[PDB]
């Protein structure tokens, strides 16, 4: 089989980490003790990728669960799909991170780290072909953002022709008044183009403005904003998870997605939106600024490339001439340097609530416009150097600070050259 | 004798083998037991089904054949599926991990980890023949395994077998089935490296079957069974000179000298009639010369492209069930009388015709009819080159941005080799422009 | 020596054009019913496009596009936009719009309105603006000639200092050959009195006609904002460039518009050629989406850049047919595979 190892690191990675894990072991028909009781052969089909297979015919999850504070992990134990984690690959520590990168990256999480790959090692060591390795976190924390890089970085040493793929949440000053912020995520983003294939950008300020304007959400929750996060899971792993054609493992999704290593950063979307269609009305939404999970239109810049999967039963052929039809009046804003760079899939297996959706992948050049926010939100505190003895203290240098931020905005450039390049 | 080993690579090449045993078998009368009540040699003989099954003690007719790919899923359907029985599992072939939709991995990082235990079961097959012809070799341009590990494998074959014939049938990429942006780099990279060790290759354009599917046959969102059945089709008339013996029976290599007038120039165009399904068959008889004009209509084509605005070097005609000598004559001479069709003025302007009486077959449960007299054409025309010329513009709109490059790098494949596989292809562009001009 | 009659003498553009055509030393004018002419720069009304063409010994070309008038009137725009499959009637960028006349979609827009107004949401529509229909229709019915009701745009971007309204009106050259040109200057045409959401009696604050603004050209001369300006004022107050937030945007409804129309009007295998300057007017909202409001055939420059324009004219639309004895444009072309 080709196995996938997930791991989460900190509060938000354990968040979003769990409800990843109650939604595909719903869809999958694993309940709580882990045992299957669906209607369909097509849910085990590939059950491998993400569960092991223990005895008395049950399935545990391949899950990795970390985090520098205790207390985080105490509730996820207490959660409806807390049972089903293996008790022996909880791995925690002490302090806590105080949202400072450095202790998740160079002091505290690197005491912890040897802890978390001698579990990493015992998953992968028993896996018949293991694909790579899924990392749920945020980067606007410390353990999940400067200990999940960390971690990223070890895995990579030992394991370096494996994918790795990130889930990574990114900060906003809608959700979290931690001034500090900014600097966790553009030390977090100078790891992860140098040490992921594949990141899906998840940003808390797109969530946010999704909840607060279209589900006319007055005060939006943490809850509120992983309905959003763990739908966008659901949606853009269902091509790994179900019997498919079209980027069935991490590998084929990278070579499909990522014409140029460090521009792996994609762009997520969902259709409908909703809290707790008709395929031209689903294919029109995908497209749209509304429903992308990253504060970006793409109409400010390009597609490299695209995957597009729908989910329910509707006509294949209908599928087939809308995406079609949205490519031709969207053309423009597709790079006609990469021909035939929009892939379709159709898996007949609905998501829970919804009896037809649709999820979107974007490699745009668009996104630019996240990293331009929080390279200005960086800056302006880094001019008047506030609060960089949390980190000097720890041992950082002021250099690093200048290299990554040089290194998040050489990025810009990159996606901007790509944007302007013509076929000539 | 004269033998034929099948060698089917990757998903495309296993699951086209499928059908294409499937059809064979429902034609020579053999069950999915392998066995053959109307073959009353037990134990081998020299009949005409012989050039593609051996015969085992037990009455068991087996493909001479290899299915190997480098991930297990699709030759394990084959492993427990109707058909498991007839072969033995040393003829199917799997690794643990793909090629990922990468030329490199098929041809160097993981192809090379399997391609020493190929050519052993391969050559186990060989030695079970008195007079091996040569090999037939099936395969997709645009996945990893099918384009790299192909082009490694034919490399090899040259090596170990000499000038042993080699043939390809050749799965050519279409936007409404691909599943890979990279498959124009595939394609061009394994053409490059297997030009030289490929005596007759096939294209079959998955856009051409997908259209023939949905218009001939009524589908309205084709999948890779329904292409399948109608490549199998085609592929049972072009190996049928070589599985049935008839008195007007023209063998498949005789129709290859006529196609191949230099080396370089081995790819025919392929056109079957007719497609029709059962619905539009009731109450209707198509003639020799109806089905033989359907030759020269475009929408029957298996690769897309336009032989009205080139010239032909070569025209075969395969005809199979109720077709006498008189019928194809009095066709063919409409044909030139009517002109439509020009020869490049160094050609005679011939029709090469075979004949095999045995009907075409269906697959049960399928989507074509059957009727009483099919032709399959093979031609040599010049319109070849736009189906050449469609895949290098998409080469170079990708290759001068080096888009995607890095995933062929990093597996240790160099610049070079891309610049050298497309110059070849444009050399081979500009002798199809060549063999075309008239003569001073 | 190459020869032209100029047949619409109001064209502040085509006498500058016929200006420079003359300081050559290698055009001549002739007077206007002379047929043996190589260009006519044509009359707005009832062109002879039928007479052209016909003139042995002479290739002949013209400064409009016959059939040119269906993305010009805002009547056949919105047809033209809701029956053309290339924009279909779910265009993203097209104000939701409706043709009316008076005493035809009226039932299909009332539909639609009183849909808005059991939704709960903005219901303001343009001809002139108002929020109920009544108002609307009975206009029209005594206004005169047929009318179009266009979704008006509630939340549109403002500039500051000041919160003003604007329009950004881009110059396209269409030349013989059918490539489509945009001109790399263009411009914003700026309210000056603040914009006002209840306030509908009062349209300078809503309406940004270079004429209707008459305080006014206290921000900018003339109330008139270049590209420049514009996106400096796009990176300083919103971390963004023209180029990338709204240049995209207008570029593809520009490069759709046209290309929808060209079988109906290209003259790639006529008897005489066509070149056309077009003026497209967009309307920024504030997501930074860029919205068509209307597309003018017979556009006039801005006083700052009438002598770049009409030299550009020249070399690109009459000297690439006309070859006598740095580059102001982009070239608008896109070709993706699928
Ligand atoms: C008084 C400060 C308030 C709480 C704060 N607002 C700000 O920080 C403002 C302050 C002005 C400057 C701008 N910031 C954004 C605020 O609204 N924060 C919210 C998060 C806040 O609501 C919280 N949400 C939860 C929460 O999600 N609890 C859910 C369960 C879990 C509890 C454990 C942690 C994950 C959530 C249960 C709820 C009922 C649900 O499922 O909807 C716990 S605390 C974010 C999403 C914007
Ligand atoms: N006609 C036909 N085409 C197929 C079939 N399966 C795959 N293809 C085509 O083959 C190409 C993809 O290559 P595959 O053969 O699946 O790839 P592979 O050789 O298995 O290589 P990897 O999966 O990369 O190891 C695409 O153009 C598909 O449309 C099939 O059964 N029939
Ligand atoms: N849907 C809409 N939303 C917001 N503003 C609009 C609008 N439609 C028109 N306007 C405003 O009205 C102004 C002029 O309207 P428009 O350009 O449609 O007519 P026009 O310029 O052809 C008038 P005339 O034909 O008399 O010269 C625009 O510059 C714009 O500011
Ligand atoms: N969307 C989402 N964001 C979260 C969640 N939990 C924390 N965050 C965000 O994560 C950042 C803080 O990181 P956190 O995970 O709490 O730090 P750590 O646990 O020390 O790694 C802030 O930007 C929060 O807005 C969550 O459950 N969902
Ligand atoms: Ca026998
Ligand atoms: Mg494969």
């Amino acid at each position: 089989m080709r196995e996938i190892v997930h791991i989460q690191a900190g509060q938000c990675g354990n968040q979003i980490g769990a409800k990843f894990w109650e939604v595909i072991s719903d869809e999958h028909g694993i309940d709580p003790t882990g045992s299957y009781h669906g209607d369909s052969d097509l849910q085990l089909e590939r059950i491998n990728v993400y569960y092991n297979e223990a005895t008395g015919n049950k399935y545990v999850p391949r899950a990795i669960l970390v985090d520098l504070e205790p207390g985080t992990m105490d509730s996820v134990r207490s959660g409806p799909f807390g049972q089903i984690f293996r008790p022996d690959n909880f791995v925690f520590g002490q302090s806590g991170a105080g949202n400072n990168w450095a202790k998740g990256h160079y002091t505290e999480g690197a005491e912890l780290v040897d802890s978390v790959l001698d579990v990493v090692r015992k998953e992968s060591e028993s896996c018949d072909c293991l694909q790579g390795f899924q990392l749920t976190h945020s980067l606007g924390g410390g353990t999940g953002s400067g200990m999940g890089t960390l971690l990223i970085s070890k895995i990579r040493e030992e394991y370096p022709d494996r994918i790795m793929n990130t889930f990574s949440v990114m900060p906003s000053p809608k959700v979290s008044d931690t001034v500090v912020e900014p600097y966790n995520a553009t030390l977090s983003v100078h790891q992860l183009v140098e040490n992921t294939d594949e990141t899906y950008c998840i940003d808390n300020e797109a969530l946010y403005d999704i909840c607060f304007r279209t589900l006319k959400l007055t005060t939006p929750t943490y809850g509120d904003l992983n309905h959003l996060v763990s739908a966008t899971m659901s949606g853009v792993t269902t091509c790994l998870r179900f019997p498919g054609q079209l980027n069935a493992d991490l590998r084929k999704l990278a070579v499909n997605m990522v014409p140029f290593p460090r521009l792996h950063f994609f762009m997520p979307g969902f259709a409908p939106l909703t809290s707790r269609l008709t395929v031209p009305e689903l294919t029109q939404q995908m497209f749209d600024s509304k429903n992308m999970m990253a504060a970006c239109d793409p109409r400010h810049g390009r597609y490299l490339t695209v995957a597009a999967i729908f989910r329910g039963r509707m006509s294949m052929k209908e599928v087939d001439e809308q995406m079609l039809n949205v490519q031709n009046k969207n053309s423009s804003y597709f790079v006609e340097w990469i021909p035939n760079n929009v892939k379709t899939a159709v898996c007949d297996i609905p998501p829970r609530g919804l009896k037809m959706s649709a999820t979107f992948i974007g490699n745009s050049t668009a996104i630019q416009e996240l990293f331009k926010r929080i390279s200005e939100q960086f800056t302006a505190m880094f001019r008047r150097k506030a609060f960089l003895h949390w980190y000097t203290g720890e041992g950082m240098d002021e250099m690093e600070f200048t290299e990554a931020e040089s290194n998040m905005n050489d990025l810009v450039s990159e996606y901007q050259q790509y944007q302007d390049a013509t076929a000539d | 004798m004269r033998e034929c080993i099948s060698i089917h690579v990757g998903q495309a090449g296993v699951q086209i083998g499928n059908a294409c045993w499937e059809l064979y078998c429902l034609e020579h009368g053999i069950q999915p037991d392998g066995q053959m009540p109307s073959d009353k040699t037990i134990g081998g003989g020299d009949d005409s089904f012989n050039t593609f099954f051996s015969e085992t003690g037990a009455g068991k007719h087996v493909p001479r054949a290899v299915f190997v790919d480098l991930e297990p899923t699709v030759i394990d359907e084959v492993r427990t599926g109707t058909y498991r029985q007839l072969f033995h599992p040393e003829q199917l072939i799997t690794g643990k991990e793909d090629a990922a939709n990468n030329y490199a991995r098929g041809h160097y990082t993981i192809g090379k980890e399997i391609i020493d235990l190929v050519l052993d079961r391969i050559r186990k097959l060989a030695d079970q023949c008195t007079g091996l012809q040569g090999f037939l070799v099936f395969h997709s341009f645009g996945g990893g395994t099918g384009s790299g590990f192909t082009s490694l494998l034919m490399e090899r074959l040259s090596v170990d077998y000499g000038k042993k014939s080699k043939l390809e049938f050749s799965i050519y990429p279409a936007p409404q089935v691909s599943t890979a942006v990279v498959e124009p780099y595939n394609s061009i990279l394994t053409t490059h490296t297997t030009l030289e060790h490929s005596d007759c290759a096939f294209m079959v354009d998955n856009e051409a079957i997908y259209d023939i599917c949905r218009r001939n046959l009524d589908i309205e969102r084709p999948t890779y069974t329904n292409l399948n059945r109608l490549i199998s089709q085609i592929v049972s008339s072009i190996t049928a000179s070589l599985r049935f013996d008839g008195a007007l029976n023209v063998d498949l290599t005789e129709f290859q000298t006529n196609l191949v007038p230099y080396p370089r120039i081995h790819f025919p165009l392929a056109t079957y009639a007719p497609v029709i399904s059962a619905e539009k068959a009731y109450h209707e008889q198509l003639s020799v010369a109806e089905i033989t004009n359907a030759c020269f209509e475009p929408a029957n084509q298996m690769v897309k492209c336009d032989p009205r605005h080139g010239k032909y070097m070569a025209c075969c005609l395969l005809y199979r069930g109720d077709v006498v000598p008189k019928d194809v004559n009095a066709a063919i001479a409409t044909i030139k009388t009517k002109r439509s069709i020009q020869f490049v003025d160094w050609c005679p302007t011939g029709f090469k015709v075979g004949i095999n009486y045995q009907p075409p077959t269906v697959v049960p449960g399928g989507d074509l009819a059957k009727v009483q007299r099919a032709v399959c054409m093979l031609s040599n025309t010049t319109a070849i080159a736009e189906a050449w010329a469609r895949l290098d513009h998409k080469f170079d709109l990708m290759y001068a941005k080096r888009a995607f490059v890095h995933w062929y790098v990093g597996e240790g494949m160099e610049e070079g080799e891309f610049s050298e596989a497309r110059e070849d292809m444009a050399a081979l562009e500009k002798d199809y422009e060549e063999v075309g001009v008239d003569s001073v | 020596m190459y020869t032209f009659v100029v047949r619409d003498e109001n064209s502040s553009v085509y006498a500058e054009v016929s200006r420079l055509l003359l300081a050559t030393g290698q055009w001549k004018r002739l007077r206007k019913d002379n047929p043996r002419f190589n260009l006519m720069l044509g009359e707005r009304n009832r062109l002879p496009f039928g007479r052209l063409g016909h003139e042995p010994g002479l290739v002949q070309l013209v400064n409009y596009y016959r059939g040119a008038d269906k993305l010009c009137r805002k009547a056949s725009l919105v047809k033209l936009i809701k029956t053309s499959p290339e924009l279909s009637e779910s265009c993203t960028w097209f104000p939701e719009s409706y043709v009316i006349y008076p005493t035809d979609e009226r039932e299909v827009f009332l539909a639609a309105y009183n849909r808005r107004r059991e939704g709960r949401e903005g219901n303001v529509w343009i001809a002139l603006i108002s929020s109920e229909a009544s108002e609307l229709l009975d206009f029209i019915d005594e206004q005169g000639q047929v009318h179009v009701i266009q979704k008006y745009l509630e939340k549109p971007l403002l500039l500051e200092p000041g919160h003003r309204k604007f329009d950004i009106r881009s110059w396209v050259l269409v030349d013989h050959l059918y490539n489509i040109y945009l001109y790399r200057e263009g411009v914003l045409r700026t309210s000056s009195e603040p914009y006002n959401s209840a306030n509908f009696q009062d349209k300078t604050c809503h309406l940004t006609n270079h004429c209707i603004q008459k305080n006014y050209g206290r921000y900018e001369e003339g109330n008139e904002m270049f590209f420049e300006e514009f996106n400096q004022y796009l990176m300083d107050a919103l971390n963004t460039t023209l180029e990338n937030s709204i240049l995209l945007q207008i570029k593809h409804i520009i490069r759709s518009c046209l290309m929808c129309i060209e079988p109906a009007i290209s003259t790639k295998h006529l008897h005489y050629q066509s070149f056309q300057l077009f003026g497209f007017d967009f309307m920024v909202d504030e997501e930074l989406k860029v919205w068509l409001i209307e597309v003018n055939g017979a556009p006039a420059c801005a006083q700052k850049l009438y002598a770049e324009l009409c030299q550009g004219i020249v070399d690109v639309a009459i000297s690439s047919v006309f070859p006598l004895a740095t580059s102001i444009f982009i070239k608008l072309h896109h070709h993706h595979h699928h």
